[PDB]
This record gives structure tokens, sequence and C-alpha cells, in this order.
């Protein structure tokens, strides 16, 4: 996985200066912490998972169906360990896990997260989702268990 | 050199960045400019432009002041609702020759 | 006389009303030599930033303004031989210009340069 | 720490908080003089 994040774009927009071994540092010292977190923020998009070798013949099976069951399975961890707006706010890094909360997607999280940022508040409570946001009740049902607040 | 008019950056790390003059002072000693630091904050160090964002740099340190959406760091970086306002030196920033395009009407 | 001409080409600016250019310290200390009488920028700077500006672009020397195509086409024909400026930019308070029209003298603005 | 071929070539480290922010790295570049200095300074 660091060998792709040092190889990722990402990487260069992050550490413009630091050669690419520099890049595999950075990416095992957070994989360590949690590779949720940074299997999730590097990657960021089907060309990005495919990378990775989970079997020799991956190549050779459907993609829409690779991709969909690849995804189902961060949804699922995502879904199990949470995440917390706060500190997606404060730090961009965790902004790539609301993707994977179940109800949410980029569309809705981009959204959620552009309205967070803009208000410079951190979320007091889950009740602020319906009433700062423009979310519905059904979404907000589907997500707010998942999302944690310290 | 007059408010509210758009001027470009020539020396210094500001290399060919186009900004936008808000007020200046009457003593004419120093004027206040709306520009987007390049700065690393000392970590890359032994950048493109983008817009500036105040809490992922109040966790490496240094002294930091906050007051709200006021802020003070570093040498009385000037900033409100996260958005940087210190002034510039006048030798650095080229007034003619900018002629600005629509892209920058949606900047500031 | 030489009291009109700058003393150092350090720091100079250009009347707003008549374009003469002189030291901030010979508008300051004399005053401007053409127009005193409806501005009254003599004994204060605050009067002398207002109306007067550094943002000005080449000078013109007038030696005699009386007899001079320059000095037609410039609107300085009756003014006192001195420096000039060919252009200076910027427009009056809207006070001045008021009490200026209040008193019979028509403000025409001095930015003779055209736009791009 | 992270390296490679390593016929002359450096290894690189980096420091990261519990935030996720990176601190200040450090570059490690017959042999046991060189490998006692590398030794010292990590
Ligand atoms: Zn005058």
């Amino acid at each position: 996985l660091a060998i792709l994040y040092m190889n990722s774009k990402k990487s260069e927009a992050e550490f413009r200066d630091y050669p690419p071994v520099l890049r595999q540092a950075v990416s095992l010292a957070r994989r360590i912490q949690d590779p949720l977190i940074e299997f999730a923020q590097v990657c960021s998009s089907d060309e990005d998972i495919l990378c990775l070798k989970f079997h020799p013949l991956q190549e050779h099976v459907v993609k829409e169906e690779l991709l969909n069951a690849l995804y189902c399975e961060f949804i699922n961890r995502v879904n199990e360990v949470g995440v917390d707006v706060n500190r997606a706010i404060a730090h961009p890094y965790s902004q790539a896990l609301i993707q994977y909360v179940c109800g949410l997607g980029p569309r809705k999280g981009t959204h959620l997260l552009k309205i967070l940022k803009q208000n410079n508040t951190r979320l007091e409570s889950r009740t602020q989702l319906v009433t700062m946001c423009h979310m519905g009740p059904k979404v907000f049902m589907n997500c707010a268990g998942f999302l944690k607040i310290d | 050199l007059k408010p509210k008019s758009w001027v470009r950056l020539k020396r210094g790390i500001y290399k060919d960045d186009i900004a936008q003059v808000d007020y200046v002072e009457p003593s004419q000693n120093t004027i206040s400019l709306k520009m987007i630091p390049r700065i690393d904050y000392d970590r890359i160090k032994a950048p493109p432009q983008r817009l500036f964002d105040a809490e992922k740099i109040r966790s490496l340190g240094g002294d930091v002041a906050s007051d709200g959406d006021f802020l003070i760091f570093e040498g009385n970086r000037y900033s409100r609702k996260g958005f940087l306002f210190k002034s510039f030196a006048m030798s650095a920033v080229i007034t003619e020759g900018v002629k600005p395009t629509l892209s920058e009407l949606e900047k500031f | 006389a030489l009291e009109t001409v700058p003393k150092d080409l350090r720091h100079l600016r250009a009347c707003l009303l008549c374009s003469l250019v002189k030291t901030i310290d010979q508008f300051e200390y004399d005053g401007c030599d053409n127009c005193d009488a409806y501005l009254q920028m003599k004994g204060n700077r605050e009067m002398v930033y207002d109306c007067t500006s550094s943002s000005f672009d080449g000078i013109i020397a007038m030696m005699s303004p009386e007899d001079s195509w320059v000095s037609k086409w410039q609107r300085v024909s009756n003014f006192k031989p001195g420096v000039y400026a060919v252009s200076v930019t910027g427009r009056l308070p809207q006070g001045i210009v008021r009490e200026l029209k209040s008193r019979g003298v028509a403000y025409k603005s001095r930015d003779t340069a055209i736009k791009t | 720490i992270a390296f490679s071929s390593a016929r002359d070539h450096p290894v690189f480290c980096a420091l990261v908080n519990g935030e996720g922010e990176v601190t200040d790295f450090l570059r490690l570049p017959e042999e046991r003089e060189k490998k006692a200095q590398d030794i010292e300074t990590l």
C-alpha cells in the first residue's frame, strides 16, 4: 500500500519536495495506526484500488462486480469502525471515510463537509445533522448510528 | 497604487501571483493585500496556489493566539474568518501589467 | 523663480488640481503655487494627501507656459512656470468637488489616460 | 523507515504524530564507520 501511495499523484500533491521513498515512510507510519483510514485515504478511485494485488487472476474478473465487492467490504469495515466528522473537518485525511458510511456517499458527503467547514463549527450533537444541514430523514436514519462525535 | 485594485507580485516566493489591494495606510508606510501563502510552515524543508485553512495549522506548534474567527501566529500573521490579511512591501509588488481575468473575480 | 522647481527628485508628488510636481516637503512648507484660494492645502497634510497624488506619469518642465503647445494640450498655459506631470491618477473627495462647484470652479478630471 | 535497492541509495524515515501529521524527517545514507555514525544519529 505504501508503494501505491508513493506512486500516487496524491502523495505528490501532499509532499512536493520529498523523494518517493520518503512518501512510503509516511504511508507506513499511517498504516500501522489504522489500516482502514490509510487504505480508504489512498484508494480514492477504482483505478487506485485495482492496483493492489488481491489475487493473481483479479485482472480477469469483471470490474463492475469486483469493485462492488471490494467497496462492500470497505462499507462494512467503515460502518463497524464508525467515522468522526469533527476530525474529518479539522484533518482532511479522514474525509475519505464518510464516502463508505451507509446512507452517504461522495455527493452527500462532500456537501455535508462543505457546510460544516464553511460554518467553522464542530458537530455538537447528531441532531445537528438535520438541523444544520439539508439531509433528509431517511439518510439521517441510515447514517446517524455510524457517525461518531468526540 | 489605490485601493480596490488588482496587483501582481514579482520577487520572493510569490512569483507571478495575482492579488488585490483592500486598504492603504494614510502614512503610506505599508500596504494591505489579499494573498495566498506558499510557505510549507517548516515541515518540507530539512508549492502551488491553494486556499488557506485555519485548523490544520494549529497543531504543528508555535505561538498561536485564537480569539474566535480572529487568529494571530508566527510574527503577526493577521487573519480573520479563515483569510490572511498581512501587509506587503512596495518594492516586491508590481501594479501595472496585470489585466485580470474572470477566474480572479471568483477567488476574492 | 526656483522656489517652484523640485528641490530633490526624491518623494515627488503632483498636485491633483493643477498637476504641478514638487517634493512632499515643498508642498507642506510653501504650498502649491497655482491653486491655494480654492483648495487651502497649506499648513496640513490631511488635505494634501486627500487632493494631491504621488501616482503620476512623466514630467514636463514648463519654462514658458504662456507660449507653448505642450502647455495648451495640457491646460496648464495659465499657470506658473514649473515642473508638471503628464498625467495624474485619482479624483478629489466628494466634499471639495462640491465646494469647488459651489464656488464656480468646474472640476475636470486630470486623469487624461485612456484605459487599455 | 523505508528503503530501496540500497546499492548507493539512502534510507529515509518520517515521524508521524497521532493525528496523522508528519514531523521533521531524517536521512540515513569501510562500512563500519558509516554505519556507526548512522546508528549514532538514529
Ligand atoms: Zn496645484
